[PDB]
């Protein structure tokens, strides 16, 4: 290839492999805060409904044709959205799991 | 009997420590030392305020020890006092005996720093860094040990310390980026030697990278690359470099500005 | 019994059909955001 | 009939949360402040005292020096001290990894230069350690040290003219992201504000000696607060002589006239105060033993034997 | 061998203009300015006392209310007393004959009630009155009451930085007739600041009691003016106790023995100092007759009979 | 029991002064009020400030004095008395007998001034401006007396009043000038009727100037003959006044403002 | 005259003698100060001889050939220069005499 | 003998020809000035 011929020839072969590999990695996952705490970025890596409900509106613009009062007051958290709670719990050790 | 009044003052700051009133032999020790400055004993002045600081430190009188440390901080601004090995110890074994999370250590660390050659990159001898760096591994504070290091001149306990750094805290898939990190990080630093030596100690001594040049993971194989064209100086080289890897670059965006900063340092690219 | 049920027949009564819809894949987006990015931190935040 | 001349309705009243002791210079605002911070001590979770005055002497109070963040106080489990620093905030170790924004280098180099000796810091510094705790809460009450009437009440006034400067700077808000710092400080601002003139979470406790100079002093402090609507219902009189019949001495006696005038003159115009009467010591009132000592005849009304 | 422990060095230093007599809170400034001035009125042409400090005591040290402008002491024919004023300059009466400029009106009703309560006006208006004098030389030596040791090392200090201030304003006057103002303020800015460094101009005067509090507080006044450069070589100690053999009594003695103690550690510590004592009377020390005397040991060195 | 510390301090109060401790009795005094303020006894507190001002004042304590007035005028302001005359009598009292050139007096005056009718105009009534101006020429203080008259509302006093003004000071070619200067003023006030008065006295009284309205000086024809237009309100018989007697407006240049002023107030010209 | 029809007819005589008397008067001479204190104006109404020269060389911008510090010294205010001191205090006892 | 006399025979040894004139007359103008428009106020400014 043309950029081989700058480099050093011991150096092509390796470059090739390194591209190859390139192609087929995964994407980085989000970093380790320890990681970031490296660098000077303010980067980083809704536990409640009503205001989890409430942002997606936002970003989404939905118009509640009721009241988004009532949509909070619908739940006040009962054990049927505690459900939805301990679903957050067993999700956040999921992922837990599957970074060790 | 002008004199005699400092004489007095010292034997009376001795029997209080004697006594174990604690603060008011501070105030004798800041009184003392205003009074020696005052004669240009600069010298007594800094030793007396010394060994207070580390009599304060044994009997657990944080804030009292913090404040005569600033004053031995003071001593050496104020006389000029070129700075030596055996000063710059002194204050790092200071820095080591306040409490970690007090935030007199910021100001102690930022003045000392400060004050070794306080004319050009807060660098005074890059062996304060490393002391600094050194005890603050001891004490586990990772990011400030990593960021002394990193302004240090000592490249093989920092390689270590990021090895255990990685271990202890980063992911699975961050190591070869942990170093990777390090390494562009020295060289924005101009410190070339550094960054051979801790990536070759990293390389060789972390448990999960194989031993060889030719490393399996795309980041090394770039960064030892990278680091042989800084050898070479060569800007096409870094460039190829730079291109073929991107996918690896990629994987922290800042890699890119830092490279930036690579071209433009050992390369000779226009900012 | 998952969040999306309860959600979704929640939102039935006070949102139109497509502002429901969008609202309800709004949150699925942003929940599979947050347990992408997810770090050790929001552990310890959840945690609390 | 009178109010009990104690400080029993300050240790009572549990809502309280910000205690202010100021007067005359040298009257003992140190001493009778560690003394109520150390009573307190017993009864709230937790208490902080902090010197906003920059001639600091908590430390010499307590015998135990004090750095500009809360620390716990030797002998205590949840009282803490700090002295106000008027220095403004440390400058971070820059990276350096890229040539620094040399605009803000200077903008904070002057900000940590210029207005850190200007004359108005102290109080401003103090009010910005008010607006952090207003943020933080971490303690149940705080005691302020001030400084002499003038600079206290300076530090007093300034949360009112500060809020209706805000409000101002609001109302022209509409005639460069700065605004949104501006609606976050705006809370704060009123916060604080609010519970200074509240009788209900904070009070001033006004210390005096028994002379003509701190009498009218603290006649001056107290319409002055009044003035700022803050809350005052209570003086201390300290450094009184009581004689001792048996073996009489001129100063002593003559002391005990003069300051037996001008505590009838206070007690005839501070009706509806609780007038707490503090006798002189004949050791120094320093150290967590003798403050200790001290507070307890601060809330028991002392009586000579 | 050791320096006399009286102020003669003081009066017999004519070529001195600018006194302050500062310390610890409640210490006696204001009782020993006074005495200070009126042995100065003695032999100086003419005297002038400024109580800095906005809780304003020469009213009552003297017996005789002052005004914000220079008025005859009674009782004294080259003696001056004044209160400094935080507030601006009043608004002068507008003739209404044509519409008023409301930018100027608004300017400065702003420049009346916003600074007039900010913190750190006290200190610039003493700056301004100190201004002012230099204009005028109409007095012999002023003689300041200043504030506690931290507002009084703020105002020493805001010289300093004003003048630093104004001569990178002017190295920055290159890059709106306002030029000519502050040229005509810069000299007299770099004259106050000058006078002030001179010690063959001022002298600072520091004022102390001898216990501990007083005493560091004295040691930490010192060290801040040496940085300040500020020329200071006597001491005060005030309200010393002195106890009769004759018939004495625990709180007497007792006093005495801790004013002792601090008493030797100030002489060993302040060598080089004029160290006079003052000692504590059983008389309140108020109005011209009684300041008079009690400066006439201030001058005399006291000893007890 | 409650109220009786009330009672004690002030028979404390005659004591002290009847012992002549007039400071202490000044501080006393303030103390008094505030504990009258406290208990809304404003005409209670203001007429003990007053008795106060007017005692310290007979015993030469002219900064005590000064300080109470200003409580009494503090007492004024804070209950929201009306304006009536027998108060504008007693602040004109009280300012007569401050000393002339303390600045007690410009604090005093612009409060009180302030404070009679103090949303409109600095008005309050014009009595009191003329009590001032009296009190002023009385101790001959013609430049702030002259101010206060044309504030005020009297213009045969202030007519007197400029006859010994420009007597005593005014130079010989001055004479009608004086008084075409304060009609002038007078109409920038809006007030005709005082213009006309005190133009009718000045040229009766003045010794210099021969009676009859047809006076020799043109300046004084001028102002007769404004007068009589403005009391039509005729524009064009303005502006034939102005243009013809051009040459006598030119003595003081500023009389072209006030005519501008002048049209613009009495014949309807645009600003 | 036009303007005379604006203005009563009565009015008509006694303007023409102002207008007449107008144009003879000399103009006005400067003001006393105690009149000048009645507007709001700044206007007002060099003893020593080294700044008058001074002053004249300035609005003159006159080059001094040999220096203006010799010019001072030129002087010094010897008798000969206190000539000149009386001469003014005669001038302005005339000029008082002209305004008694 | 008189002022011109004075400052025109001082001024001929320092000015040119033409600036001394000039000198001399600005100053006669200043002074006819200063006389014209001289008040009690500079009478008293003199006398001290
Ligand atoms: N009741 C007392 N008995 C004996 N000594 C006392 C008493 N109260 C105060 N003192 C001592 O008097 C001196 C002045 O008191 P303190 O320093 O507490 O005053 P302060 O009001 O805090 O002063 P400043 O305004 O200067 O901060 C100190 O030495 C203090 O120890
Ligand atoms: N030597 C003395 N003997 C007796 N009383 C004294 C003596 N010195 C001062 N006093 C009294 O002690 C009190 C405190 O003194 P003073 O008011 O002069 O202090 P200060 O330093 O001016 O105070 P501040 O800083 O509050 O202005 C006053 O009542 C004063 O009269
Ligand atoms: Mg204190
Ligand atoms: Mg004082
Ligand atoms: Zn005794």
């Amino acid at each position: 290839e043309p950029w081989a011929a700058a480099v050093p020839p011991e150096w092509v072969p390796i470059i090739q492999q390194d591209i190859q590999s390139q192609r087929k990695v995964k994407p980085q996952p989000p970093l380790s805060d320890a990681y970031l705490s490296g660098m000077p970025a303010k980067r980083r890596k809704q536990l409640l409904l009503s205001e989890a409900v409430s942002r997606a509106a936002k970003a989404a613009g939905a118009r509640p044709l009721t009241s988004p009062e009532s949509l909070s007051r619908d739940l006040e958290a009962p054990e049927v959205q505690e459900s939805y709670r301990q679903q957050l719990r067993s999700d956040i050790q999921k992922r837990l799991q599957e970074d060790p | 009997r002008n004199r005699g009044g400092v004489q007095r003052v010292e034997g009376k700051l001795r029997a209080s420590v004697e006594k174990g009133d604690y603060y008011e032999a501070h105030q004798m020790y800041r009184t003392l030392f205003f009074r020696y400055m005052s004669q240009s004993k600069h010298t007594e002045a800094r030793e007396l305020m010394y060994s207070g600081a580390l009599l304060f430190f044994s009997h657990g009188q944080q804030n009292s020890a913090a404040d005569l440390s600033m004053l031995v901080l003071e001593s050496l601004e104020k006389a000029e006092v070129e700075v030596a090995d055996e000063l710059l110890e002194n204050l790092a074994k200071v820095f080591s005996l306040m409490d970690p999370n007090s935030p007199e250590r910021v100001t102690f660390v930022s003045r000392a720093l400060k004050w070794s050659s306080g004319g050009s990159g807060k660098l005074g001898h890059p062996r304060l860094h490393q002391l600094l760096a050194l005890t603050l591994w001891k004490e586990q504070n990772y990011c400030e040990s990593r960021y002394h290091f990193l302004h240090s001149a000592d490249g093989e306990g920092c390689a270590n310390m990021l090895v255990e750094y990685s271990t202890s805290r980063g992911f699975r898939s961050e190591v070869d980026m942990f170093v990777a990190q390090a390494v562009l990080q020295f060289l924005c630093l101009k410190n070339k030697s550094s960054a051979s030596v801790v990536f070759t100690t990293y390389t060789q001594k972390h448990p999960s990278i194989e031993d060889g040049p030719p490393f399996v993971e795309p980041l090394l194989n770039f960064i030892w690359f990278l680091l042989l064209a800084v050898d070479g100086g060569k800007l096409t080289v870094f460039t190829v470099l730079c291109e073929q890897y991107q996918p690896s670059l990629r994987r922290d965006p800042m890699y890119n500005e830092y490279l930036d900063r690579i071209g433009q340092l050992f390369f000779g690219v226009p900012p | 019994p998952q969040v999306w049920q309860l959600i979704s027949k929640v939102l039935a009564r006070h949102f139109s059909a497509a502002d429901a819809s969008r609202v309800l894949e709004q949150l699925q987006r942003d929940y599979e955001r947050s347990l992408s990015r997810l770090t050790l931190d929001d552990i310890e935040r959840l945690a609390s | 009939e009178p109010l009990e001349p104690t400080l029993k309705n300050i240790i009572e009243q549990k809502s309280l949360k910000w205690i202010f002791v100021g007067g005359k210079g040298g009257v003992g605002k140190t001493t009778c402040s560690c003394s109520l911070a150390v009573q307190l001590a017993a009864v709230r979770e937790s208490v902080l005292i902090i010197s906003t005055n920059p001639a600091h002497n908590i430390s010499d109070a307590f015998d135990q020096k004090f750095s500009k963040v809360p620390t716990k106080v030797k002998g205590y489990d949840n009282l803490f001290a700090m002295e106000i620093d008027p220095s403004l905030g440390v400058a971070e170790l820059p990276d350096e990894f890229f040539e620094e924004d040399n605009m803000l280098s200077m903008g904070k180099k002057m900000m940590q230069e210029a207005m850190s000796a200007f004359p108005g810091i102290d109080e401003a510094m103090s009010y910005a350690e008010v607006m952090r705790l207003v943020k933080g809460m971490n303690f149940s009450v705080v005691v302020f040290d001030t400084a002499p009437t003038g600079h206290t009440l300076r530090l007093l006034n300034f949360p009112t003219i500060v809020e209706r400067g805000l409000g101002r700077l609001m109302q022209i808000k509409n005639q460069d992201q700065l605004a949104s710092k501006l609606e976050e400080t705006l809370p704060v601002i009123r916060s604080v504000s609010e519970q200074f003139k509240d009788p209900e979470q904070t009070t001033f406790i006004c210390v005096c000696i028994a002379e003509f100079l701190s009498l009218y002093e603290t006649e001056r402090l107290i319409q002055e607060l009044a003035k700022c609507r803050i809350d005052t219902h209570n003086i201390i009189v300290n450094q009184l002589v009581f004689p001792d019949n048996e073996r009489p001495c001129k100063m002593c006696e003559a002391r005990h006239k003069i300051q037996s005038k001008y505590l009838d003159q206070m007690e005839d115009l501070y009706e509806d105060f609780h007038i707490v009467k503090l006798p002189l010591l004949p050791h120094e009132v320093r150290g967590a033993d003798k403050v200790n000592t001290f507070s307890k005849q601060l809330l028991e009304p002392y009586s000579p034997p």
